[PDB]
């Protein structure tokens, strides 16, 4: 699943919520830095 | 593969007016290109 | 004479290309 | 390539012939990056090797450009240029033309516009150039200044806003043939006028007519019903 939002805020409480439920996640806010985002959307393909 | 979507909507508070506004546009454009 | 600031401009040139690959690889990850 | 790609080559290269700059305004997932490598992968006649290209782009998609550059013509070499300033610096001496290709961000592009004219790019790839929609932009103003051969735009789901917005992509694709917003309110009495304004330069696909074996995309809206803290803060408000 992607999970779409629109307040860095609400991010925020998302977050908060994927550590208590244990689901694993990865997150890609406009404050990431450029380099961050080509790691992370690497690893949501080529794994499970 | 399949693709589901989803939209979470509260009822009567706000969120309609901008489901609204956008499906006001959605059609409008369609109509300038096809 | 001329061959001093040559072999040095040659060896800047050499530097700079290193320089180059390291950098362009720096956009792999 | 597939058929429509094929198609789109075709009639992109019409056009570069003609000289004319257009939408390549197909739907998300059909290859618009593709489509725009293969104006290099095909290219025997050479012309496009041995000046530079721009790539113009919103900040997230500079890395799939390289990964797809690499793949589909590994005879193309890439400059990077984008991160700490001194990176920027570096690469600066190796652009002082090998250096065929360079990636690039809007934010970018808006600041080091010094460095940018300071060399005779044969094209612009402007990529999901909906992001020039507003005229009243500096983003707009400053990318208009650039000389090149072609200005090519890559933006699928394009336009459909408001005709300020039609007015500003289409005199950024050509500063002839359009002069105010007054024109855009004499152009089915509107519609069939800007339908053939755009059909010399704006390609189509839809995704119902390529993407058959694609599943389509089940829409579900689910409607929430806010709790007791909700109902009295919305109240208060
Ligand atoms: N001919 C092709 N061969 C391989 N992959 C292709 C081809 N055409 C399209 N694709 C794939 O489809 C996607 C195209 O993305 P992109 O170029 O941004 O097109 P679009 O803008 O339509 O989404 C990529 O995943 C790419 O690998």
């Amino acid at each position: 699943v992607l999970i779409y939002s629109q307040m860095t805020r609400m991010i925020d409480l998302l977050e908060e919520y994927m550590v208590y439920r244990k689901h694993t996640y990865m997150r890609l806010d406009g404050s990431s830095k450029i380099s961050e985002r080509r790691d992370m959307v690497a690893d949501f393909q080529n794994r499970n | 593969k399949q693709v589901t979507v989803y939209r979470l909507i509260c009822k009567g508070t706000i969120e309609e007016r901008i489901l609204q506004r956008a499906k006001e546009k959605s059609e409008i454009q369609r109509m300038v290109i096809s | 004479l001329t061959e001093e600031m040559l072999l040095k401009r040659e060896e800047r040139a050499r530097k700079r290309r290193l320089q180059a690959a390291r950098r362009a690889e720096e956009h792999k990850n | 390539l597939k058929g429509y790609q094929l198609k789109g080559m075709n009639w992109l290269a019409n056009l570069y012939e003609q000289g004319i700059n257009g939408i390549l305004a197909d739907e998300m997932g059909l290859g618009k990056t593709v489509q725009s490598i293969a104006l290099l992968a095909h290219l025997a006649e050479r012309e496009n090797i041995w000046g530079p290209f721009l790539i113009i782009s919103p900040a997230s998609t500079l890395n799939n450009w390289h990964q797809e550059f690499t793949r589909f013509v590994p005879k193309f070499k890439v400059l990077p240029y984008w991160g700490n300033p001194h990176d920027r610096k570096v690469i600066r001496r190796f652009w002082s033309a090998p250096f065929h290709v360079v990636i690039t961000s809007y934010q970018l592009v808006v600041q080091d516009v010094k460095y940018f004219q300071r060399v005779k790019w044969q094209y612009m790839v402007l990529d999901e150039a909906q992001a020039l929609k507003s005229s009243s932009s500096v983003r707009w103003k400053i990318l208009l200044q650039f000389q090149c051969r072609n200005r090519l735009l890559l933006t699928g789901t394009p336009i459909q806003n408001t005709m300020a917005e039609l007015w500003a992509l289409l005199h950024f694709i050509m500063p002839t043939l359009f002069d105010s917003h007054e024109e855009f309110n004499e152009w089915e009495n509107q519609l069939s006028r800007l339908h053939m304004i755009l059909k010399p330069f704006m390609l189509r696909r839809i995704k119902k007519d390529v993407e058959n074996e694609l599943s389509d995309k089940i829409e579900i809206l689910m409607y929430c019903q806010l709790t007791s803290r909700q109902k009295l803060l919305y109240q208060a408000l």
